[PDB]
DNA sequence: GCTCTGCTCCTTCTCCTTCCTCTCGAT
DNA sequence: GGAGAAGGAGCAGAGC
RNA sequence: AUCGAGAGG
């Protein structure tokens, strides 16, 4: 405790001593509009998806949707968001295979870890369907935290 | 993030016995120990104990750095009477006072 | 391959309108942007007329080379008038003001002692400055100039003989006030129209070598008649990233925007003229490209009419991409974002030496050091690439020969791999590394130290309490910069000095 | 601050009203040295005439106020100096609420007129779950005092000790 | 992280030359380029594969050089060119003294 | 503050300039003299709804703050406003009199107001137009709401945002002051002044006692609305229908004993010695203003109209000036001069009392005022070019809707409550996120 | 030595929280101090706030 | 004086003095404000400015320039602020704030 | 002697900036 | 904010 | 990608 720096009891700290739980929320919505293209949430795949990011989709449910209670960390994505091959002049869709299925999901950002604690599906006031997930975690007193 | 383990502070790991005996150079008759995953919960009996054997010339003990469970050990002895056979003796001694205690408090408790 | 060297001279100058052609690549034709209008393709004269390339393409001037070792080319742009450089706009103004006007002569000369001293000035830049002050007076383009010995007899070398218009700046053009007002009445009071850039241009040709070199200049290197614009350069994507906004859109930089509005202006004046002229309305369109021109060098010369891009906002000219903080020389050249560095909150370590600092294994494992694998050193190398890039004592990319990068988080030859001697290992920081040091903001040498590693549980860096008191540094939450070596001259160097 | 409030503003016609009501002289009659000695009358920046006894307005215009009959946030400054009276209705004035003193209970010296009986009864309104604040406007016992009355004020810390 | 002004200043007062070297350009911005020999300017059209140059414009198909100099530098240079403006590098100074 | 702007500012934007005219009396029209056709549209009162939920499908649905927080709904209610068509159609009666609005009148086609939309206004939560305001704390639980959240704030797109109050100087307030040395100016009286009935103005005039008083401090000029050079006091009282010397000195000098204020005052009716005419005055002002037209009269009138429209713009509507506006001009000359005279010291320019806080009321009233007038504006040439605007009015209205809606809720959802152009008069930084780690914070 | 004298003098001003006063001496000291006096010496100000002339 | 007084009657078990006295964190007036009297409170090189007519605040008659009236504060630190010596305190604190923001734009420049 | 040809003696205008770091939230 | 750079202006001398 | 705001040192 030589400056401002302090002495901590970490038995204290074990029992409880300021701990405190920390949430983040993250979004996406729907699409824009339907000329010749579309946006949606579903589960990727390797193999058929286009320029699917380097994280997991593994833990996603058949929209691309993390059910509460799931530990999710890291670059792990979260939501499942699609959005069609766009190789072509006007950037909408085009007659493609595997390729087709090309997506633009959401992950934690890569410094969070923690579990899912809430799902959220609606719709703006355009109609459009809209994701929102809470996540949380708890934060225990480091030898770096500021008191 | 980069905690350590807290099984690091009293159990031994991969290549870590639990003594090591060095010599020392600086003084004959003299030998440095290190106690691995152990603090002075046990190492300031150690000390202690060596310190009421009229022929240990020196006893001391140092924790280099909290965030790990060692301990340093320096003992020298007059000349003859090897520093590790001191220490095991200090052990034993310390040892027999501790039966000693829980005895008597058994029976101070049962009454 | 050429041969490697290094920069000892830098000659600066000005583009020379043949040079500029000379060394482009493009005729540049086209004000339209990618794709030729839906065709999935660039601009037959714009963006890719063999100029930069673009992602998996290659051409540029047929040198391929990818994006990467390829700078790329220049283009230009014919403009159907003289445009003046809105950098030079007040030189030229203070040169017209010295020559004779149509002349090609300045209105002082040697029979002058006042302009004799002038002349004897070796500071060039002082020179014509002196020279211009004195030429602001009596600016008459006499025929015969009165000798200093005899003054009856007199030099003919004023080609006009007339007067010298004066000159006012108004915005991007300069309004010419010819003397004249004879004392009789005030006849032909000071004519006033603004001065055409052609005319201006022609002068300047018409400046011969000697006054180059009085007012400065080089006849190599810089002339008047360069002040004006006649031939832009074209910037290749390289310098005007296309970008690829959200998915597969466009969002070309602001001097792609711009530059294709020049081109418009430029047009506008081709044909305009060219076709059904309107006589003097074409001038319009000769303020237009001024305008344009001016403003893609510099959206700023006072005059409120300040360029703005469709969305609502300043145009990003040159002269904003590199001017002051933030801005190329003090944004990128003077300091910059480095590799192989670290930060983090500091905390009080009584436990270590006062050289020491206490580095978090997370940072420790991230940042790697290419040592060079030795008949010295080889035992200990091939047993952290068997490590692997997990452990704190371990490590990461190893070199080949060849150049190849292995990548051991991709990699089941852990124990396979032999190091063979001259390749590196991107080893993990090890103890006693020395590594620099420092805290922001950095008033004194003291500020930058250089410590040696101890690789420490949990995620602050850990200093010894008298290092503190240099480094002006406090553990309410502060942080330190880490930079971290990569040849053995800079560990050398940083370890003794 | 914790109790400072920011006036909305209201409309100063009504108070215009009371001024002529009560002999406030309009300017196109004003006579400087016929009467050198008149107070001139601003309301918001507007000069709207002069007063010949600006002591009894101010005794009748204070009143007003704490009547409740001039809205409570309404500002009313007497320079005695510099012979002026000003009244303010804009909205954004930064006011705090003050006790008032009022030493013409004859029982003693100066002294409160807010009473122990008003706190016993507002702290009973408070505890039943009737007084509130604007019952003590209503009956006169505090005023809101922005920062350009303070000019004219004198006010005491701590009444239970309260050289002034 | 941002090595500034103030960072490159101190380095300069430690005189660690090379240390500055290594972290300007090394450690971030570093890019061959190609100089004509007669004009110092960035226009050689270096056919990395036949090992073909040529200045264009100086017809220089043999006098050229190799600089390692920060991409950020050479943008410099590119903008400055962009506004007519030469920076003419040249490798062997004439101006001895 | 809220509840005063919808409670009264609201309606009071509206009121002032309800109507829309289009007097197309005698025009041409061959086939007749002249033909007159009019045509008029007047506001009225307004009504807010609660905060409404408009569906992809066009249900609505009651808006609660959590709904309006988890669907990013901005908290807006419904403003709708009596709007009268006054429809006067074209009498084509041959003749002088159609050249009067009266017989116009005559053809008057009176279509009913109602209930008409003009756009939507974001609630701030527990106001008077919120459903927070009366819920109970039980029904605070049932609407899953903090019973401890204070309310003050709005909710756009989801997001939680509070007007900061935002410092101002007071208006209409004698500022007098010493000028730095390093000007011509030794004093100066900064006259701030606004009248803030609708239309504003917010003026300035500048009072200046010029250097030293043994140089052209002797004579004090003032710098005048539009006009481009200062001019004499004593020309301007002259122009106000104060001639007479002694009564123009009456207004000024409170004191006729006060010898010292006499001594700076003398030199300035020196100078009026060049005007005696007031029609002369009022010409030197109008022609020094600006470009001399109106030769007519030499901007006599023109000078006129700024000295009872912009000069001391919180007095006006009033030809009772020459008594009563004379007087405060030299009220305010008197109290330079007192500075001047060390019988008063400089004003205390950080003085708290002459400052003042602009609040959601005043905020918004500023915001939607500019706004309201854009919707009026571009109906008003649709009115005009429309060969009968009945057909046209009730769409273009619609689309100016959007306008204030949208414009409304851009301002409060970024901040810059500029025009979109170039931060014009930005405020970037009153309207913020509200900070959300502690109660208190 | 250039750059290490700029650092040498412009690090230790930054202690300078005199400003003017602050410091005391023989006569009415009302002399432009700390950081104040050193922007005028480093600009040259050609009007200074306290020119102050020592006679003896 | 009232300092000095303090100080010479600490004794040598006084944890403060001693950190003084060893040099590490301390000194003699830091000893005087907590102990003796605060001192007279300032404000541009000045004692509490009259910002109202006359007077520093509307608790004082006008025209007084008796100490306490004008920001000199009597109580310690450990005695604690009256209200008006709280707020004159705050005053000198305030400019002090201003400075130190100030001077690091100043020296940025300067050193630069 | 008296205007004239220079000044130099003023007043009246345009231009610029600790470091560094983090996050969100708009277009 | 306090420079600096460009410009109009107001007088000792001086030649016809 | 710019742009503003809130903070930290
Ligand atoms: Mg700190
Ligand atoms: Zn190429
Ligand atoms: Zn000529
Ligand atoms: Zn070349």
């Amino acid at each position: 405790n030589q400056e401002d720096s302090m002495i901590m009891n970490q038995s204290s700290i074990d029992r409880g001593l300021f701990r405190s739980l920390f949430f983040r929320s993250y979004m996406d919505q729907e699409k824009k509009y339907g000329m010749s293209i579309t946006e949606t949430f579903e589960k990727p795949q390797r193999t058929n998806t286009l320029r699917m990011k380097h994280g997991t989709y593994d833990k996603l449910d058949d929209d691309g949707l993390i059910a509460p209670g799931v530990r999710v960390s890291g670059e792990d994505v979260i939501i499942g968001k699609t959005t069609p091959i766009s190789p072509d002049e006007e950037e909408l869709g085009q007659r493609t295979a595997y390729h087709s299925k090309r997506d633009a999901s959401t992950p934690l950002r890569s410094t969070e870890n923690g579990i899912v604690d809430q799902v959220l599906v609606t719709t703006n006031q355009d109609g459009l369907k809209f994701v929102k997930v809470r996540v949380r975690t708890t934060k225990i007193p480091q030898i770096g935290d500021k008191f | 993030m980069n905690a350590p383990d807290r099984f690091e502070l009293f159990l031994l790991g991969e290549g870590e016995s639990k003594l090591k005996i060095d010599p020392d150079t600086k003084a004959p008759n003299a030998v440095v120990i290190t106690f691995e995953k152990e603090d002075h919960t046990l190492g300031n009996l150690i000390r202690a104990e060596l310190l009421n054997d009229r022929k240990v010339l020196f006893a001391a003990y140092k924790v280099e750095h909290p965030f790990f469970a060692r301990f340093k050990l320096r003992i020298q002895t007059t000349e003859g009477y090897d520093p590790k056979d001191a220490l095991k003796n200090a052990c034993n001694s310390i040892i027999n006072k501790l039966g000693a205690l829980k005895t008597n408090f058994e029976t101070e408790w049962n009454l | 391959s050429a041969p490697l060297r290094t920069v000892k001279e830098v000659q600066f100058g000005l583009f020379s309108p043949e040079e500029v052609r000379a060394i482009s690549v493009a005729k540049i034709r086209f004000p339209e942007t990618m794709d030729e209008t839906q065709t999935r393709a660039k601009i037959g004269g714009l963006n890719d007329p063999r100029l930069g390339s673009i992602d998996r393409n290659l051409k540029c001037q047929t040198c391929q080379e990818g994006m990467n070792e390829c700078p790329g080319h220049f283009g230009h742009i014919d403009l159907a008038k003289p445009v003046f450089h809105v950098g030079f706009i007040a030189k030229i103004k203070k040169v017209c003001e010295c020559v004779c006007m149509h002349c090609g002569k300045l209105l002082l000369d040697e029979h002058n002692e006042l302009m004799r001293q002038a002349l004897a000035i070796k500071d060039s830049k002082k020179r014509f400055a002196a020279i211009w002050t004195l030429c602001k007076t009596k600016m008459v383009c006499e025929t015969d100039v009165p000798s200093e010995d005899d003054p009856t007899q007199l030099v003919s070398r004023g080609g006009c003989g007339n007067t010298q218009p004066t000159i006012r700046k108004d915005g991007l053009k300069l309004v010419g006030s010819w003397k004249k007002d004879r004392a009789t009445g005030d006849a032909d009071e000071p004519e006033l129209r603004v001065l055409s850039t052609e005319e201006i241009l022609n002068i300047f040709k018409h400046i011969s070598v000697k006054d180059f070199t009085s007012l400065g200049f080089n006849e190599v290197f810089s002339r008047p008649e360069w002040m004006i614009l006649t031939c832009l350069p074209v910037p290749p994507p390289p310098v005007r990233p296309s970008i690829s906004f959200n998915e597969s859109q466009r969002g070309e930089d602001d001097l792609t925007f711009k530059l294709a509005d020049i081109l418009k202006a430029n047009i506008s004046l081709e044909t305009l003229e060219h076709n059904g002229a309107p006589h003097h309305a074409i001038e319009e369109a000769e303020s237009l490209l001024q305008f344009h021109v001016a403003t893609y060098m510099d959206n700023d010369i006072a005059g409120q009419p300040q360029a703005l891009q469709k969305s609502g906002r300043p145009v990003k000219s040159i002269r904003a991409r590199l001017k002051g903080k933030e801005g190329r020389i003090r944004g990128n050249l003077m300091g910059k974002r480095v590799d192989f560095s670290a930060r983090t909150v500091i905390s009080g370590d009584p436990n270590l030496e006062l050289d020491q600092v206490g580095v978090p294994k997370s940072i420790a494992k991230t940042l790697t050091y290419p040592e060079v694998v030795t008949p010295y050193n080889i035992d200990r190398l091939t047993q952290l690439v068997r490590n692997g890039p997990n452990e704190h004592p371990g490590a990461k990319y190893v070199i080949r020969d060849s150049g190849d990068r292995i990548d051991l988080r991709y990699s089941k030859r852990a124990g396979d791999i032999q190091l063979q001697y001259g390749w590196k290992v991107e080893r993990h920081i090890m103890d006693n590394d020395p590594v620099l040091f420092n805290r922001q903001p950095s008033l004194h040498k003291m500020s930058m130290m250089a410590h040696r590693v101890k690789v420490i549980p949990y995620s602050t860096f850990r200093l010894n309490l008298s290092v503190t008191s240099p480094y002006n540094a406090d553990f309410d939450g502060d942080e330190m910069n880490l930079h971290v070596p990569q040849s053995e001259e800079t560990r050398a160097e940083l370890s003794q000095l | 601050s914790l109790m400072s409030c920011i006036s909305v503003g209201t409309d100063p016609m009504p108070i215009i009203t009371f001024l002529s009501e009560w002999g406030m002289e309009p300017l196109e009659d004003y006579v400087p040295h016929q009467s050198p000695d008149a107070t001139r009358v601003f309301v918001n920046g507007v000069w709207h005439g002069v007063h010949r006894n600006p002591a009894r307005l101010m005794e009748t215009l204070r009143t007003l106020r704490r009547k409740g009959d001039i809205n409570p946030e309404v500002s009313m400054i007497r320079d005695i100096r510099e012979k002026e009276l000003k009244i303010f209705t804009d909205a954004g004035r930064v006011y705090r609420p003050l006790f008032i003193v009022e030493d013409d209970e004859s029982l003693g010296h100066k002294e409160l007129k807010v009473r122990k009986g008003h706190i016993a009864k507002l702290m009973a309104t408070e505890y039943q779950d009737e007084y509130t604040w604007s019952s003590l406007l209503n009956e006169g016992l505090v005023e809101y005092i922005d920062a350009e009355e303070e000019e004219s004020i004198l006010i005491a810390m701590q009444p239970e000790d309260l050289h002034a | 992280l941002r090595f500034g002004e103030m960072e490159r200043d101190c380095m300069i007062a430690h005189g660690a030359a090379s240390f500055l070297k290594e972290r300007l350009m090394e450690a971030s911005d570093a890019f061959r380029v190609h100089i004509c020999g007669i004009c110092g300017l960035m226009t050689v059209i270096a056919k990395l594969n036949h090992n073909q140059f040529e200045c264009k414009g100086c017809d220089n198909k043999i006098d050229i050089y190799q600089i390692h100099i920060p991409y950020a530098a050479k943008l410099l240079f590119q903008e400055l060119m962009a506004m007519n403006i030469t920076p003419r590098l040249y490798t062997d100074r004439s101006r001895d003294f | 503050s809220f509840n005063q702007f919808v409670d009264y500012t609201l309606q009071d934007i509206i009121c002032e300039d309800s109507t829309l005219i289009l007097e197309q009396l005698a025009q041409h029209t061959t086939e007749s003299d002249n033909i007159s056709r009019k045509y008029e549209i007047s506001f009225g009162k307004i009504y807010v709804t609660k905060p409404m939920v408009n569906e992809s499908d066009g249900v609505t649905h009651a808006l609660y703050p959590q709904e309006a927080r988890l669907r990013n709904l901005t908290y807006s209610s419904g403003l709708f406003v009596d709007v009268k068509k006054r429809t006067y159609e074209a009498i084509d009666v041959p003749g002088r009199e159609l050249k009067y609005e009266l017989i116009a009148e005559e053809s008057e086609d009176d279509s009913e107001s109602g209930k008409v939309f003009i756009g939507r206004l974001p609630i701030m939560l527990r106001s008077k137009n919120c459903y927070l305001s009366e819920a109970t704390e039980s029904d605070l639980y049932k609407l899953k709401e903090c019973p401890f959240d204070m309310g003050g704030y709005f909710i756009i797109n989801g997001s939680e945002k509070v007007l900061i109050a935002q410092e101002r100087s007071a208006g209409n307030i004698v500022q007098v002051f010493k000028k730095a040395a390093p000007s011509p100016i030794s004093h100066v009286a900064e006259i701030r002044s606004a009248l803030e009935k609708g239309s504003r103005f917010i003026s300035t005039l500048q009072v200046k006692l010029y250097g030293r008083e043994g140089s052209s401090a002797r004579t004090i000029k003032a710098t005048l609305p539009y006009i481009k050079q200062d001019i004499p006091i004593v020309i301007i009282f002259r122009a106000l229908g104060i001639i007479p010397d002694g009564e123009i000195l009456e207004h000024i000098c409170y004191d006729v004993n006060d010898w010292q204020m006499l001594e700076m005052l003398k030199p300035c009716v020196e100078d009026g010695f060049v005007i005696q005419d007031r029609e002369t005055a009022l010409d030197f002002i109008g022609r020094r203003g600006t470009a001399l037209g109106i030769k007519k009269e030499k901007r006599i009138q023109y000078a006129k109209d700024i000295l009872q429209k912009e000069f001391l713009p919180h007095i006006t509507q009033l030809e009772g000036f020459e008594s009563r506006k004379a007087f405060f001009l030299g009220y305010m000359i008197n109290r330079l001069l007192l500075c001047a005279l060390d019988r008063k010291d400089q004003d205390d320019r950080d003085h708290f009392g002459k400052k003042r806080l602009d609040l959601a009321g005043p905020l918004l009233a500023q915001l939607f005022k500019t706004l309201f007038k854009k919707l009026t504006k571009d109906i008003f040439r649709y009115m005009q070019r429309t060969v009968e605007e009945a057909h046209d009015f009730n769409m273009k209205l619609a689309i100016n809707a959007k306008t204030i809606t949208s414009g409304l809720k851009y301002a409060l959802a970024t901040g810059n409550w500029g025009e979109q152009k170039k931060a014009m008069s930005s405020r970037a930084g009153v309207s913020q996120v509200l900070n959300r780690y502690t109660y208190s914070s | 030595v250039g750059v290490l004298a700029a650092q040498s003098i412009g690090e230790p001003a930054t202690q300078m929280t005199l400003n003017t006063f602050h410091f005391a001496g023989v006569a009415s000291k009302k002399v432009t101090s700390g950081v104040p006096r050193l922007k005028e010496i480093l600009n040259v100000a050609k009007n200074m706030k306290t020119p102050s002339l020592t006679v003896y | 004086k009232a300092g000095r007084l303090a100080e010479v009657n600490l004794k040598d078990l006084n944890n403060v003095k001693q950190m003084v006295m060893a040099g590490s964190k301390g000194s003699f007036i830091n000893i005087a404000q907590m102990s003796a009297c605060v001192g007279q409170q300032s404000v541009e090189g000045k004692r509490i400015a009259f910002g109202f007519v006359d007077r520093t605040l509307p608790h004082f008659s006008k025209d007084d320039y008796s100490p306490e009236s004008k920001g000199f504060v009597e109580n310690s630190y450990l005695r604690g602020l009256t209200p008006q010596e709280f707020f004159f305190h705050a005053m000198g604190g305030r400019e002090g704030l201003i400075d130190t923001a100030v001077k690091t734009a100043e020296t940025g420049y300067i050193q630069r």
